[PDB]
Parts: C-alpha cells; structure tokens; sequence
C-alpha cells in the first residue's frame, strides 16, 4: 500500500531479505537516523529558470523519505553555500547512528562541474565533483566511514547532444 | 591505539549524462534521468543493489530518440554490495 | 536509413588508487593492482561480471597496511552484465 | 588443466553458462576475433626504472589470451606515441568481428593522468584518461559500437599515500 512510509517503492519481505559478508550491514529500524540532503538551484542570476525543479525535489524528496532518510532541502545556494552546507552535512551527529548517506544536487551544470546561482561564463561560480568527495570521505567526514555514500547529480556535462549517427 | 583507514571507500556517483553532454529536463513533467531514477528505485530497490539497479537505468536510456543522454556511475569505491532492504 | 547512437556507450574503467593517492609497485613480484586483478579474475570470471569482479578486487584492498591503495571504478556506461563466459 | 589455451583461468562449464537480455552477447569462438592492447611504461628519461614491470606484462598479456583475446604490447611510449598506438588500435579491423576488447595502461602517474616517457616536472608528458575514451567510443571507433571496453589503469592519482588515522 501507498499510503504508508515507504509508499509507492515495492517493500523487500522477509523471505526475500534472506535470500540476500558481501552486503552493506543494515542499522536497526527503531536506533538509526538516517540522513540525506538534496541541494536543487532554480532560481539563477545569468542562467534562465529551471521550470520543472519542484517535482524534481518532490520526487526525490518522497523516495528519500520512502526508503528511511530524514531530508534535507537547500534551494538556490552558490558554490561557496553549497561547500558550507556540504561540511554543516558532514558533522552532523545523526550520521553515527546511521548506515549510509545520499546526496543529490540538481542544477545547470558545465563540463567543470555543478553550477551555482551566480554563474557566469565571465564571472564562474561552479562546484566540483572533486569537492564534493572530499568533504564527505573518512578525513572530513570520519562519521559515514564504512558506510555506503551516494551522489545523485542532475546536470549537463557540457553542451554537445552526446550523439551519432550511423547507418542500418 | 591506532589504525589506518582509506582516505577514499564506499563512494558511488550517478550523473544524468556522460562528460561534455547534455541532461534533459521537461518544464511540467521534471527531469528525465531523476524520474527515471525514482521510477526504477521504487521497482529494483527491493530486489537489487545499488549498482545493478543504476546498471538498469543506463539500459532505459539504450535507445536513443531527439533527446538523448547517457547517465554515467563515476568513482566508485564500494567494496560491497549496496541493498536499500526497503521494508526494513 | 541513418540512426542515432551514443557517443559513449559500454565502457569502465578500473584504476589501481583513488584521485590524490599512490599505487604501489614490488621490484621483483609486480604490481600489487595488477597481481590482485589476475588473481581475481582467474578465479571469478566463471561465475561473475566484470563488474562484480572488480567489486571484489576493491575489497581485497579493504584492511590497509604500510602500503595502502584503493582501487577505483569510473566511467561506467556498461548498461548489461559482461560475463567473460571462459572456455567458450 | 593449466596446459590449455585459457590457462590458469577457472573454466564457466556449460551448466554454469545457462543458469547466467541483460548480459552482453559473446560471438561464436570459431569466427571471433577478440582484441586487446597493453600500454606498458618501464624505462623513462627522468622518472626512475619501473623495476618489476615485465612481471606486469608477463602476467596482463597470458590472463588476456586465456580469456581469448590476442594481445598487442607497446613498450616506453610518450603520450603523443600513445595517442597514435590507441588510434591505430581503434582502427583494427578486427573489432568489427569481435565482441569486446581490453585496454591496459601501466606507468608512473600523477593526478592530471599517466605519464609518458620522456615526462618532467618542467616538460609534462601526460596521456589524459579522457583522450583514451575519446579515441575508443563510438565517432572514432564506431567497430566497438555496443560492445564493452574494459580499460585498466596501473599509475599513481597523485603523491598522497591515501590514509587517514582513526582509533578503537
């Protein structure tokens, strides 16, 4: 059924969790504080607006929440907000009593990286996925050591279409 | 006493598109590759790793139409499987 | 008739450390990367993908030492299982 | 048995190979033409020897041919030498009768990616990781369309030993 916590994400049963020293330890339901943060930039100074951002965050927002992480939603932030929210993320204490993390950005993006609110091709404001590594491995983030991080990034690695052509 | 851990382990990236292309995103509907992603949690989370469900959003991208996009699984250090044992 | 396709398409890569970090190499016995992988895949490429194998090979690297290196996956846009299939 | 042709290399038995639409297609062992090549950097012209680097190639080119590809090995090549071997390689009309094919690079390396030959601090000598997939995806190596491209690195990602300290 929809309408509980995990709402519309097919529930794993106890006959299949078995059928499962290769896997990721899970924390117990009851102790653990699962934690997950999505950064979502729509509006921009020089970039137009990403219409269709809200059910962007709405959905990841609810899946998040549907397999047991408590989100976090920080919209229209610079590469300087994102690294100061990133390392707000990273000490936050929850991450003890958890098993894994996920974090999403969503944003115009460049072969550089993930672009901030203020970015310009004069004056650049991008977020490296090299940043974002290092701000939540074992050195800066001894927290989430063991545990399973995922980053999710919705963004263009460029302009080209990713495309060619051939013939049947 | 002391131990020694890698600086860098258990770190997965799923980007919408491959280096210098594009990612697509419909104004009502969202963006391709994150509902595309939703979608196939909600389906392989119960059954599926992390990395063979990201595997099988790849494959949904395989044929390619006007707007095309590849999504790509970068620097990955798991050293173990990834089950999201939704449910539990 | 002309189709579209992919630019990038089917590729991983397996690196020997993570961006920053060494590899290391014995003067006599060779690579320690590189012996790992033989090791692995001489014994898995029966039974497991190319990505599950190198998933193995990360964790052999998991309780570090003097010399420590972790092994990393990247690029992937495999959007199928490769199985080696050896001896046929 | 190790006197065969895939060696030391566990053997998939027929039973093995039926109990595994989402595995890539292997072409008939008859016909086949697999491919690889091994990009092997031992002597250079300031960085020091690569002392055990034949016990490398030794070791990468009989685990190759016993998983049925016929290998190709360079040896002390610069990055330009590199650029033109891989092109020269990605033109092989082999692929187009085979099913895959494996990419080994084995050097020094720093971040920027694997140093060439005659690499200096002052006069860089650096094959990118980029260029190696450029020159193997589908505009400049259209025979390997579909099919997968296993590239393995040997190099340093930099000059940091990679550990962090924790205690019990």
């Amino acid at each position: 059924t929809s309408s509980g916590s995990e709402g519309n994400v097919k529930l794993c049963s106890l006959e299949e969790a078995q059928r499962i020293a290769e896997i990721y330890p899970i924390m117990d339901k009851s102790s653990r504080t699962r934690l997950a943060l999505i950064i979502c930039n729509e509006e921009f100074d020089s970039i137009p607006r990403r219409t269709g951002a809200e059910v962007d965050i709405t959905g990841m927002t609810m899946l998040l929440q549907n397999l047991g992480y408590s989100v976090d939603v920080k919209k229209n932030l610079t590469a300087s907000d994102m690294t100061t929210e990133l390392e707000a993320f990273a000490h936050r204490p929850e991450h003890k009593t958890s098993d894994s993390t996920f974090l999403v950005f969503m944003s115009h993006g460049i072969r550089e990286g993930i672009c901030g609110k203020k970015h310009s091709e004069q004056v650049p404001d991008i977020l490296q996925l090299n940043a974002i590594f290092n701000m939540l491995n074992t050195k800066n983030c001894p927290s989430l050591k063991d545990k399973p991080k995922v980053i999710i990034i919705q963004a263009c690695a460029g302009d080209s279409p990713g495309v060619v052509w051939f013939k049947d | 006493a002391i131990k020694k851990a890698h600086i860098e382990k258990d770190f997965i990236a799923f980007c919408s598109s491959t280096p210098d292309n594009v990612s697509w995103r419909h104004p009502t509907m969202g963006s391709v590759f994150i509902g595309r992603l939703i979608e196939h949690m909600q389906e392989y989370a119960c059954s599926c790793d992390v990395e063979e469900i990201f595997r099988k959003v790849r494959f949904s991208f395989e044929q390619p139409d006007g707007r095309a996009q590849m999504p790509t699984t970068e620097r990955v250090t798991l050293t173990r499987c990834f089950y999201l044992f939704p449910g539990h």
